[PDB]
């Protein structure tokens, strides 16, 4: 198991506010700790060091009052992404020295908008299995679209009779964009869950689709007409068919 | 309170009235590394000394050179004085140019 | 031989005032020093860095920093759970010799109040043979931390060498440098009745083997008493060596001096008459 | 303090063997050689680890050839299964300061014994526009296309696992909110349409 927590795991926030990201060593002191940093498709970029008493070590070509570092004590480690933008949109991660070599934080997702009247919950939808797929193959396929979020910060889950399942599922590694001309542009994902066609002529048989997005908290500004797109889980749901 | 200081007083150069010096007093061989030494001009101990930095042998044992720059002059004397834990009173070593 | 020596002198009055002061020599040549109120080390040496980049330096920094604290924080909760009293003294004796002629040797010594107690054995601690029981509870919780072991090891066969390599390469001049001594003659205090203490001064050569003895002819005197070789602050060494005689017998003795910084000429000194 | 992964991507089949390269530079005498593997959560997963004064390293599937005067440090990856298709890190460190190489994303193929290639129209939902279509039980050898319509969506291929059954099979969806959208065009630019089931 991991030993260091990276709080929080995943951050939405307005251009030019200051994000606040900390790394704790759970249960033994750290008098070091090393930021990274991750662009989407991109390798891991050592940004600084962390130290106890002294100041942070940036590395050669990083922006030094772009990012206050802070060994608050020898169990925690701050990063403030100070007046973030669009471009600080990234993965930071964190390391303390141990073990064989380090132990790492499981990472920040954060992204950065322009406005926050750019996030959008997912809309959800299950399309039940064919019957021409039945008959050909003894399986039954179902797919679940997650469309018009922003940003891609989301979890699809499929559960069968209240319990998540892992067999026979497969969701995109990488959400589509509903323009892929567009900067703000809706994401859009889908998922798989196969059964065997028997299990699925049992009409008792319940099958969910469940997508975690992660949005706005409690603490930021909504103005708009429609419901604050906050944290919140959507789900579309079919029973078997005899 | 393990080991008593060897007290050695001596000069860089041979003494020759008059002429400027340097007086070394090289405490050896003690522990613990607690010490207080002050080279002396007929009792009063003189301000400009410099010191090497606190090192030790393969025994463990501490050392140190204490030296000060000084005029070497008849009806003058020059002492070295050591206070360890382990001794009595301060130990005041006297330089003898012979 | 160049050993390079790194050694730390720790003390603790108490469990809040301590103080850890380290320092490094090649040899008989003090090449660093870092004191207890220094967030870096002191380089004495124009050459003291090696060929180490100024990116591995910050490194080798780095790492004392995090140790000297680390260092500090155990040896107050040893002392807490062992139940062991203040004032302690721990001193630390690490380092390596380089042997062109065969491979390399490393070392890791700690004492405790002026013995030893442990030492780095290839991969692990190793208690010394006459040590408390306290000692080897210690031990158990030292190599449970195997990444601190890793990076012992590291240091003592990977980082030694490379760093003693480098200053045998940047400091050739300063250690192959050679000070000639200077010699006289004085008359020590009466060691009997009619009898008279000889006595040779010989000061400020470099390097530290010399060889100081009074002879009658080419007839080395066997009563020659050395005394102790003695340094001086401009990094040159003393040596006193006496002779007791009868105050007639004086007359025809001389002080030879041999050292490496002489060419071909030994110093001759006679007992005046 | 260097690391290059030339590599970018590798593609394997089940249960054969892969090896991923790995050139370094350093200015130390004594290292470590990491390998890390990059989930889709973005999660560090530690893999190996090799020492520069050590013996070729080994742990379970995973094995190092390390070559010290050439200064590379490959990872074979044996048996390969489908949970290994990640992106791994080659990295370079002293006292846990790590240094990273580019990357290489590996794919690894499930073996697909008796392909049945289909085009299949899936039940709309009630509460959707959008019609979906699934291409599904082809060879992993097919790439499939993106779409050339920019209100039409196709995914890139999946892979899914019937655990219990020792099944394995790909599949692609595409879907559109367009009336012209049928299952019949819509994977066109991917398959030979006489070589794939079309139900009536
Ligand atoms: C090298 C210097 C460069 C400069 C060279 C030029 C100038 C020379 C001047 C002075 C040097 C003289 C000192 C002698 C050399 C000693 C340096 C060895 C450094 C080894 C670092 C080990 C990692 C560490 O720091 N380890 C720490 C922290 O580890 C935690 O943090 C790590 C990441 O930071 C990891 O997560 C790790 O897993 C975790 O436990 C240990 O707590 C501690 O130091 C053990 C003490 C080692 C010495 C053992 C001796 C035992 C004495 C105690 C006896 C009992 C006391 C009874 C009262
Ligand atoms: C922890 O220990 C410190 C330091 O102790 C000192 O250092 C050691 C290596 C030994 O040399 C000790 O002999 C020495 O005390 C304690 O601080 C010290 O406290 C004493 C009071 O007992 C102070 O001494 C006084 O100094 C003034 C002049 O400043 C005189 O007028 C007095 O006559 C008296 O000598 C001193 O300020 C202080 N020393 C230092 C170096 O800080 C500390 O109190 C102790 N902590 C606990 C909780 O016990
Ligand atoms: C300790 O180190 C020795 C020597 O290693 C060499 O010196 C280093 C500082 C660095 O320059 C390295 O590149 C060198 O390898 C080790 O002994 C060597 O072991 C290797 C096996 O990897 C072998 O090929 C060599 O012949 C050995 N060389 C000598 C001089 O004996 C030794 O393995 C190290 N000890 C441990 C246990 O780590
Ligand atoms: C030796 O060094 C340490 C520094 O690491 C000293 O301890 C610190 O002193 C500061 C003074 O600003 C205090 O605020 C802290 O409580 C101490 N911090 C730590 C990390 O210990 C120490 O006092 C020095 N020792 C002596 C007596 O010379």
């Amino acid at each position: 198991g991991a030993v260091v927590s990276q709080h929080p795991s995943r951050v939405i926030s307005k251009s030019g506010t200051s994000v606040k990201i900390e790394c704790r060593s759970l249960d033994f002191q750290a008098t070091t700790m090393f930021w990274y940093r991750q662009f989407p498709k991109q390798s891991l970029m050592l940004m600084a060091t962390s130290n106890e008493g002294s100041k942070a070590t940036y590395e050669q070509g990083v922006e030094k009052d772009k990012f206050l570092i802070n060994h608050a004590s020898l169990t925690l480690s701050t990063l403030t992404v100070t007046s973030a933008h669009p471009e600080d949109s990234s993965f930071y991660i964190c390391s303390a020295p141990g073990g064989v070599g380090a132990f790492f934080g499981q990472g920040t997702r954060l992204t950065v908008v322009e406005d926050l009247k750019n996030v959008f919950p997912p809309e959800v939808a299950v399309f039940e299995p064919s019957e021409a797929e039945i008959s050909h193959t003894q399986k039954a396929t179902l797919v679940c679209l997650a469309t018009g979020f922003y940003p891609d910060h989301v979890e699809l889950s499929w559960w069968v009779n209240g319990k998540e399942v892992h067999s026979g599922v497969c969701t995109d590694p990488q959400p589509l964009k509903e323009q892929p001309a567009l900067n703000d542009s809706r994401y859009a994902l889908s998922s798989r869950l196969r059964v065997s066609a028997t299990f699925w002529q049992n009409p008792r048989n319940h099958f969910r689709c469940q997508v975690q997005f992660y949005g706005l908290s409690e603490n930021d500004e909504w103005t708009q007409d429609r419901a604050k797109p906050v944290t919140q889980i959507v789900s579309a749901e079919a029973w078997g068919r005899a | 309170i393990q080991r008593t200081p060897k007290i050695q007083v001596y000069s860089r150069h041979p003494a020759e009235n008059g002429k400027s010096n340097f007086l070394n007093c090289y405490v050896s061989g003690f522990h613990p590394s607690d010490i207080e030494v002050d080279l002396l001009k007929n009792g009063e101990r003189i301000e400009k000394v410099e010191h090497s930095d606190l090192s030790f042998s393969k025994d463990w044992s501490f050392y140190l050179l204490y030296y000060t720059e000084f005029t070497p002059t008849e009806k003058d004397e020059y002492a070295c004085r050591v206070n360890h834990v382990t001794l009595s009173q301060p130990k005041i070593v006297k330089w003898d140019r012979d | 031989l160049f050993p390079l020596r790194c050694l730390q002198i720790s003390s603790f009055a108490n469990s809040s005032w301590t103080r850890t002061d380290g320092l490094a020599w090649l040899g008989e040549l003090q090449t660093h020093s870092w004191s207890n109120d220094s967030d870096t080390v002191r380089s004495l040496k124009p050459w003291s860095q090696g060929t180490f980049s100024d990116q591995q330096w910050e490194t080798l920094q780095h790492i004392f920093r995090v140790y000297r604290s680390s260092f500090t924080r155990d040896v107050k909760e040893f002392a807490k759970m062992l139940r062991l009293s203040y004032p302690l003294e721990l001193q630390v004796s690490a380092g390596c010799e380089v042997h062109p002629g065969n491979a390399s040797n490393n070392f890791f010594h700690v004492a405790f109040q002026g013995k030893d107690i442990l030492s780095f054995q290839g991969t692990s601690w190793e208690p010394t043979q006459e040590a408390p029981l306290w000692v080897n509870l210690a031990i158990q919780v030292l190599n449970q931390d195997k990444w601190t072991r890793e990076t012992v090891q590291w240091l003592l066969n990977g980082t030694c060498p490379q760093f003693v390599s480098g200053l045998l390469e940047s400091g050739k001049s300063e250690l192959k440098k050679q000070v000639k001594p200077k010699a006289w003659l004085s008359r020590g205090p009466s060691p009997g009745p009619g009898r008279l203490l000889l006595v040779c001064h010989v000061s400020g050569f470099y390097p530290k083997p010399v060889w100081v003895k009074w002879m009658r002819g080419e007839q080395e005197q066997q009563g020659t008493q050395p005394g102790d070789i003695l340094p001086n602050a401009d990094e040159t060494w003393y040596l006193r060596a006496t002779l007791d005689v009868v105050a007639g017998e004086a007359a025809g003795l001389s002080c030879r001096v041999k050292h490496s910084s002489l060419e071909g000429q030994d110093i001759v000194l006679y007992w005046p008459r | 303090q260097k690391v290059t992964q030339a590599q970018s991507s590798v593609s394997m089949p089940v249960r054969k063997a892969v090896t991923l390269n790995c050139l370094y530079e350093t200015s130390w005498w004594s290292y470590y050689i990491f390998w890390y593997k990059q989930l889709p959560s973005k999660e560090m997963i530690f893999l190996i680890r090799q020492g520069s004064d050590e013996q070729n390293a080994k742990s379970g599937r995973y094995s190092v050839n390390f070559k010290k005067a050439a200064k590379s440090v490959a990872l074979t990856i044996s048996a390969l299964q489908l949970e290994d298709s990640a992106k791994y890190f080659c990295a370079l460190g002293v006292t846990g300061k790590l240094t990273f190489g580019q990357g290489t994303i590996l794919t690894v193929h499930p073996n697909i014994q008796n392909p049945d290639p289909a085009v299949y129209q899936l039940r709309d939902s009630k509460s959707s526009d959008k019609s979906v279509c699934l291409f599904t039980d082809f060879d992993s050898q097919t790439n499939v296309s993106q779409s050339k319509d920019s209100d039409v969506y196709i995914t890139d291929k999946c892979v899914l696992d019937m655990r219990s059954m020792d099944f394995k099979s790909n599949s692609a969806v595409a879907w559109s909110n367009k009336s012209d959208f049928a299952c019949a065009n819509a994977f066109n630019n991917s398959i030979i349409p006489e070589d794939t089931f079309f139900p009536s």
